[PDB]
């Protein structure tokens, strides 16, 4: 909040703004990212409520109805092992969202195959 | 945002344009309290002064002094300094005081001087030509004189030497007037050096005796235990102040704090080593001291080809501190909340867009 | 005193700026090969040896 | 007043190990649950520190150079300890320290004493006997406080010199072991900071002698000398510093 | 004297550094191709044209 | 080996450990890189004699 020092650091020129927009920079692409990586389905599929896939067990990697964050008991444990001026701008996508698009990624490889991936 | 994207154009989207501060509202100092102080009242207020060749010095330090209460009494008649400031007496430190009392007469008030040549300056009390502190002289003949005659106050009248500075001299020798010898047996040019004043009530201003007080200062390399008067304010809590406790400040909300100090303990750190926590002065509790609420503020629009409405993002700020929206990224005013999910079109985060059709988030 | 203490800051900020940038970088790179393991082995079945 | 004591038994100074000992606050910041890195003088840990006894016949009363800094510990009942003589020549050409407790209050003074060869208390069996100077001609500070105090306790005690702050840190433990300094961890609070500054050189313990000649009680105490070293502290949830890492004794701790 | 020797070689040694980390950058990007080349090329039969 | 240097050089923080950090990432990205080029079987085969 020193004022002096403001005036003494407009002298500098536009530092602070190359800084900012370097960081504005990094926070979109960490958001294109993500978009990239995990949005690659424009549909939400689901599994059908009974699991009959010829003895295949895929309860482990499907969502956990019971939970309320809707992960899989395998993300639920990966959720669970990993732990002035600075701000922390939130992700883009929620993982809720990102929970979800995994689980629409699981449904189209489980309940079609590859033909999701390639048209309806 | 046309400002700060040097354009009179600007495309759809967000655009983070300026910073949201939570402005400090009232100056909050606390200061320990004022005990302990300096005896001043002892020896500008003392039952007997001393005389003038065997002036008392009385040493003051370990102690806080108000000069305040000195400076504005109106019963002193000179209070002139000669290195320092008057006003500037209660904000300085000093490492000690030397203070000499005696008692002179009134027209001789003035000899208590840098440069000044006089009897009581060549053979009672001599100051530096680098004198720095302030000397201090009152009237006192409705004590010190009485109606047979004051004699008790004497003064030295005749030496070989000047004096020099802050140098006693409680010697009664015989002085030599002229070239005779004599051995301590007085004679027609040999007489004693201390002689008595003639204080009495009807002589007029200029013979009446004069209590001075004279202050000296050190700044020598021993601490400074010697301060002015510290003025505590009353404490404000729950508002974004700037907050003064004990010579640390800062600007923050102060709040009542769950941590239990150990006695010893004055302020709080977290890891990265900002306070967070502090222990008032004044009274023994415990606050915390949160950061105002500082945030970015974005500007989400359309382009200016389609329309010129705005909404505006308060970054990590609560909208009760500030058509509005709370979010998690935030405050958003000027959007309103809808119910059906759309594809995103300006990106706010944390699942939420915006988008123009009046601006909808 | 408050230039060199400007000086050393920005400083401190441009160092931090740069492996933020350098970091981000990696993290990209990392991120399209994700997204590559999502096309080709999550969408389909890949030929590709390792 | 002086006394020689000439019925002293001649032995050659111990010596024992530090262990984890020494420890302080190195300033009135509340720490939680964090782990801080410190560059202050500093006990070495598990090091060697000087051991001097006081048992019946062994009344060891020598003045040592006082260095950086003194790590004073203090195997201590019936309270034979009474004080420590700080300064420099020892004389009255210098400005000395005093630090006495008698059988009332704990008086601070600087001045310019004239300290005896062998000063000393006295307890007859009450306390009438006062052998620690023969003057005391130009005062500068005077403070007078509250008292700081098999061996039932335990005195730890921290002198610094720095920029003419004088920094007593104290901590008081009860303990239960019979001869040597017990192992564990104990930080010393800050009691009391003096501003006295004068030049320190030297120190010599003062004892308490027990009339009934002389007895000795038994009692026995330790010096340490303060270095410059880097300590890692933990600092627990509630606040008080539980364990160190000495970053110069081992690799491991490095 | 020292502050702007200090100052010299600091910035000098920064700008050793980021270049140090573009180049390692680089690198690393380079063997991850080559372990993909090592993966694909020599552990199977690759279909990818050049 | 300046002393009076080193005293100059710890007013201004941590900048040698950043780039100590930096320098040793790069030293072990590189072992790392060679583990990953060269170390994909962890059977050592001979060829008939
Ligand atoms: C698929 O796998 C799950 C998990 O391995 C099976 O659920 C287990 O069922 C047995 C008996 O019904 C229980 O004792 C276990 O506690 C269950 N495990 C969990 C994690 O819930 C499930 O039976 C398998 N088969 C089907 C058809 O879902
Ligand atoms: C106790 O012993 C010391 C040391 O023997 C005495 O100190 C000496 O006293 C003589 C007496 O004139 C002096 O000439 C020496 O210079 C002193 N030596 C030192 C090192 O100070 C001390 O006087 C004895 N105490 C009494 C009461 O006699
Ligand atoms: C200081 O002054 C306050 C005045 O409110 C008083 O309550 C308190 O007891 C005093 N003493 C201390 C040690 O805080
Ligand atoms: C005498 O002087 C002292 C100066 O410290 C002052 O505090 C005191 O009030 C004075 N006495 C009277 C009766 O005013
Ligand atoms: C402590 O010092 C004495 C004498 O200097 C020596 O004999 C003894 O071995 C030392 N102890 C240790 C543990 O180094
Ligand atoms: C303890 O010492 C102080 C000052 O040295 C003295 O005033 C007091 O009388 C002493 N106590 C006894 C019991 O002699
Ligand atoms: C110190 O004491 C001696 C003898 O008591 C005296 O002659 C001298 O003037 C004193 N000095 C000071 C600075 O008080
Ligand atoms: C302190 O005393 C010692 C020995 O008497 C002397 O070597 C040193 O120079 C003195 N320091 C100061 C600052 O007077
Ligand atoms: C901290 O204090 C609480 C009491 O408030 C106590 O239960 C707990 O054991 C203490 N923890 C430690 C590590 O001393």
């Amino acid at each position: 909040d020193s004022t002096e020092c403001s005036n003494l650091l407009l002298q500098y020129g536009s530092f602070c703004t190359q800084l900012n927009r370097a960081l504005t920079g990094i926070a979109v692409e960490q958001d294109k990212n993500t978009q990239e990586v995990f949005a690659q389905v424009k549909q939400i599929y689901k599994t059908p409520p009974i699991k009959d896939f010829g003895g295949f067990n895929f309860s482990q990697i499907l969502p956990d109805p019971s939970k309320p964050s809707k992960r899989s008991p395998i993300e639920d444990l990966l959720f669970n092992k990993v732990t002035n001026g600075l701000t922390v701008l939130p992700p883009l996508l929620t993982d809720e969202m990102i929970a979800q698009y995994t689980s629409a990624l699981l449904a189209g490889t489980i309940t079609s195959g590859w033909t999701f991936g390639a048209g309806p | 945002t046309k400002c700060t994207l040097k354009s009179f154009t600007v495309e759809k989207g967000i655009y983070q344009t300026s910073n949201f501060r939570v402005q400090p509202t009232e100056s909050i100092v606390r200061f320990p309290n004022i005990t302990n102080l300096c005896p001043f009242g002892e020896v500008f207020n003392a039952t007997r002064f001393a005389s003038v060749y065997a002036w008392n010095r009385k040493r003051i330090s370990n102690c806080v002094a108000d000069y305040s209460v000195l400076y504005n009494s109106a019963s002193f008649s000179t209070f002139k300094c000669y290195g320092v400031s008057p006003t500037k007496l209660n904000d300085l430190c000093f490492t000690n005081v030397y203070a000499d009392s005696f008692v002179i007469r009134g027209d001789e008030v003035r000899q208590i001087a840098p440069g000044q040549t006089g009897k009581i300056a060549d053979y009672n009390y001599k100051l530096p030509d680098d004198f720095t502190g302030c000397v201090i002289a009152w009237n006192s003949n409705n004590l010190d004189s009485k109606v047979g005659g004051n004699y008790n106050y004497l003064y030295r009248l005749f030496r070989k030497s000047n004096l020099k500075p802050f140098e006693r001299d409680i010697s009664t020798e015989i002085y030599q007037a002229g070239s005779t010898p004599c051995n301590g047996v007085k004679g027609f040019n040999c007489y004693f050096p201390l002689q008595s004043y003639g204080f009495q009530p009807t002589y007029g201003v200029g013979y009446q005796p004069y209590r001075v007080v004279v202050l000296s200062f050190e700044l020598l390399h021993a601490p400074a235990t010697v301060c002015g008067p510290k003025k505590s304010t009353n404490l404000v809590k729950n508002k974004c102040v700037n907050f003064n406790f004990n010579g640390l400040t800062g600007t923050g909300v102060l709040t009542e704090s769950n941590k239990k100090f150990l006695p010893f303990q004055q302020f709080g750190r977290d890891i990265a080593d900002t306070t967070d926590a502090v222990r008032d002065p004044q009274t023994l509790e415990i606050l915390d001291i949160t950061p105002c609420s500082f945030g970015g503020v974005s500007v989400i629009t359309p382009g200016t080809n389609t329309s010129n409405q705005v909404a505006v993002l308060y970054q990590g700020v609560n909208c009760t501190e500030v058509n509005v929206f709370q979010t998690r990224a935030g405050c958003l005013i000027g959007a309103e909340h809808v119910n059906n999910s759309y594809e995103c079109d300006i990106p706010i985060g944390a699942g939420i867009c915006a988008s123009y059709q009046s601006i909808i988030a | 005193q408050i230039d060199r203490l400007i000086t050393g800051r920005l400083q401190s900020l441009q160092t931090y700026v740069t492996q933020q940038l350098i970091r981000a970088a990696e993290i990209r790179a990392s991120a399209n090969l994700a997204a590559t393991k999502m096309s080709e082995c999550v969408l389909g079945q890949s030929k590709r040896v390792d | 007043q002086c006394v020689n004591l000439t019925t002293r038994t001649q032995l050659p100074p111990a010596y024992t190990n530090s262990f984890t000992r020494g420890v302080y606050y190195p300033d009135k910041v509340f720490r939680s649950s964090v782990l801080h890195s410190t560059q202050d003088l500093f006990l070495p840990f598990f090091s060697n520190v000087t051991w001097f006894h006081a048992i019946h016949k062994r009344f060891d009363n020598p003045v040592l150079p006082f260095n950086d800094g003194v790590y004073f510990a203090s195997t201590e009942k019936s309270n034979i300890i009474r004080g420590w003589i700080f300064g420099t020549t020892l004389d009255s050409k210098t400005q000395s320290l005093l630090i006495v407790n008698n059988a009332t209050n704990v008086v601070i003074k600087v001045c310019e004493f004239q300290f005896c060869n062998d000063p000393f208390l006295g307890v007859y069996y009450m306390e009438s006997e006062f052998r620690v100077y023969s003057s005391a001609n130009n005062c500068t500070f005077e403070y007078v406080s509250q008292p700081f105090l098999n061996f039932k306790n335990l005195r730890e005690f921290v002198f610094k010199n720095i920029d003419g702050y004088f920094k007593i840190y104290s901590k008081h433990t009860p303990i239960n072991l019979v001869r040597d300094l017990p192992q564990g961890f104990s930080a010393l609070e800050p009691l009391v900071d003096l501003p006295i500054g004068i030049n320190i050189t030297r120190f010599q313990t003062l004892l308490a002698l027990h009339r009934s000649g002389w007895t000795a009680g038994a009692a026995a105490y330790y010096v340490g000398y303060l270095q410059p070293r880097t300590f890692l502290l933990k600092y627990n949830e509630n606040g008080t510093i539980t364990d160190a890492v000495d970053c110069a004794l081992d690799p491991l701790s490095e």
